[PDB]
């Protein structure tokens, strides 16, 4: 998307683990396995949230019709009253529709930009002891295993 | 030997909409969009509306005797009107200012009816035939129950002085009227007098009414018209009418009380025994949902009226197999 991530780079998504938006997938001699991200999901889940609640909030103070009626000499006041009605329904119309579509944009690019810096936070980690593939993996150089993956997500990871 | 960063996919069939793609599929998305009511009329919070069926505001407020079942009602919570209630000026005429009326009756919830001035009470007048029979009841010929139409007695119709203070604590809705005859000689088969007039006043009220004669075709058989004025008495004021002839007197006036908040409807369902917090035209709504689809005019708590056909923020991110 924006950030290159989701459907870029990385071709797809993991129809596989249903822990988080966000994770892993490590692969040694112990095995194989799926694993989201806590830190990441979360804050992005937090971040969602507000979002929607902030779209509803700032919506609960628009417009609202009240009913009258004219006799047939006031044609001109009855119309002046319908097109003010219409009016407001029309602009706060508008303005739902488009504050759902600009957010929804945001909110995709949201998870990408979040996919491409936790991606980021591994490459700038394995530094030189694993090799960047360009698929989204990282594949390194000496034998790692399931005590050693778990130092990556750890976030705990080199010797330094 | 291999560490690989991803993210979530699913079954999620869900579709959201951007400014530059439609249609994105995604992982997870919030509707926010109410689309549903129930097609009933309900109390709201408990409290039942005034449903005027065939009677409109006029009907129940002058007593048209189709509309005996509005002689006296209780609280509401809203009012609901069919568009066009068949019942509202039997004998036909005009009533002014009856869209401000209407509007007021939107601050209100209550309108208690009380007896300001005896049946009784005209005895230099007749007070027994003033009915038509474009007023009809038990096949006979009646009139507006809560206002009286004199008639002129042993050939003459002395000249009438009538007040009446407001001792009451709200605001007095009166409503009073004039006729409008055929031709000269009607005017004196039914009060004698030539040349009359209805005057009234209050503290604001300054009011001299002339009947007006023309020749017009017949409304429910006829061609007389009747002619309806309100003026709301404040507590304390008084009211005079003076009056020689044409005079449609008042019986019952009501006692406005303000606890405000309502407003009419316009439907033609009827009572759907059901309650609700909101309530439009087409059915009630019982939703957590911020907007809804439903109708413009609503009443309770109810959710923000849009357009929208389709509403759906995204919240989880695009779904790829
Ligand atoms: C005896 C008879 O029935 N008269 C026939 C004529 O009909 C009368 O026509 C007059 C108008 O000239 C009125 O419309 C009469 O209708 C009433 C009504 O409202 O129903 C009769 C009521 O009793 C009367 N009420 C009062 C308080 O007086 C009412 C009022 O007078 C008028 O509305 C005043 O505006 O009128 C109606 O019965 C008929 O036109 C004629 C030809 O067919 O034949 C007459 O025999
Ligand atoms: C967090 O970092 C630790 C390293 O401090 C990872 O491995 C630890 O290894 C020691 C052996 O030296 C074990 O005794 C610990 O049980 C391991 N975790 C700790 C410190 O509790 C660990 O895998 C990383 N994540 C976890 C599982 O906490
Ligand atoms: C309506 O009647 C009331 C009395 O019931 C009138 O007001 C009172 O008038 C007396 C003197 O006649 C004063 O001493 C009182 O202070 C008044 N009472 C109140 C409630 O204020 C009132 O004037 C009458 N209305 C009119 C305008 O005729
Ligand atoms: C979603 O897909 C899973 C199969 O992976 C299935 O078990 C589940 O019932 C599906 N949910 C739907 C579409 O109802
Ligand atoms: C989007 O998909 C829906 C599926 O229900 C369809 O009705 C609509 O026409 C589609 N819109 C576009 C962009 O063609
Ligand atoms: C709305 O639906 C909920 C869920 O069943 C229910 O508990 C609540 O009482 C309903 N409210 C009304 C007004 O029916």
């Amino acid at each position: 998307g924006l950030f290159g991530a989701i459907a870029g780079f990385i071709e797809g998504g993991w129809q596989g683990m249903v822990d988080g938006w966000y994770g892993y997938h490590h692969s040694n001699e112990q095995g194989s396995g799926y694993a989201a991200d806590k830190e990441s999901t979360q804050k992005a889940i937090d971040g969602t949230t507000n979002k929607v609640n902030s779209i509803i909030d700032k919506m609960n103070t628009q417009f609202e019709a009240v009913g009258k009626e004219f006799n047939n000499l006031e044609r001109r006041i009855e119309n002046l009253n319908k097109k003010m009605e219409d009016g407001f329904l029309d602009v706060w119309t508008y303005n739902a529709e488009l504050l759902v579509l600009m957010e929804n944009e945001r909110t995709l690019d949201f998870h990408d930009s979040n996919v491409k810096n936790l991606y980021d936070k591994v490459r700038l980690q394995l530094r030189d002891n694993a090799k960047e593939l360009g698929n989204g993996c990282f594949e390194f150089y000496h034998k790692c295993d399931n005590e050693c993956m778990e130092s990556v997500k750890n976030g705990t990871y080199d010797y330094p | 030997d291999q560490i690989c960063i991803g993210y979530h996919a699913n079954n999620s069939t869900e579709q959201v909409d951007t400014i530059m793609e439609k249609n994105v599929t995604v992982t997870h998305a919030q509707d926010i969009l109410e689309k549903t009511h129930n097609g009933k009329l309900c109390d709201l919070n408990g409290v039942k509306p005034l449903i005027l069926r065939d009677c409109s505001v006029a009907g129940w407020l002058l007593g048209n005797p189709m509309c005996d079942e509005f002689l006296n009602v209780p609280e509401w919570s809203y009012i609901v009107e069919k568009d066009n209630p068949v019942n509202g000026l039997c004998y036909p005429e005009n009533f002014n200012d009856y869209e401000e009326l209407k509007h007021l009756l939107s601050s209100t919830n209550h309108f208690e009816k009380i007896r300001i001035i005896p049946r009784s009470s005209w005895s230099n007048h007749d007070a027994s035939s003033g009915v038509s029979s474009a007023c009809p009841y038990n096949g006979r010929s009646s009139f507006f129950r809560n206002v009286v139409w004199l008639i002129k007695k042993n050939n003459a119709y002395p000249t009438i002085k009538r007040s009446y203070n407001n001792t009451n604590q709200e605001d007095l809705l009166i409503l009073w009227g004039i006729h409008h005859p055929n031709d000269a000689a009607e005017q004196t088969k039914l009060y004698q007098n030539p040349t009359t007039y209805v005057s009234v006043g209050t503290s604001t009220l300054n009011q001299r009414s002339v009947p007006e004669i023309a020749t017009r075709p017949k409304v429910n058989g006829q061609s007389g018209r009747m002619e309806f004025f309100w003026t709301i008495l404040k507590p304390n004021d008084a009211i005079n009418f003076e009056s020689n002839g044409n005079f449609i007197a008042p019986e019952y006036a009501y006692k406005i009380v303000k606890k405000g908040g309502s407003a009419i409807m316009k439907s033609g369902l009827e009572y759907g025994n059901c309650n609700t917090k909101c309530q439009t035209p087409m059915g009630a709504i019982n939703s957590s949902m911020p907007f809804h689809n439903i109708h413009p005019l609503t009443i309770g708590e109810c959710p923000k009226y849009v357009k929208s056909g389709r509403l759906v923020l995204a919240t989880g991110l695009r779904n790829v197999p």
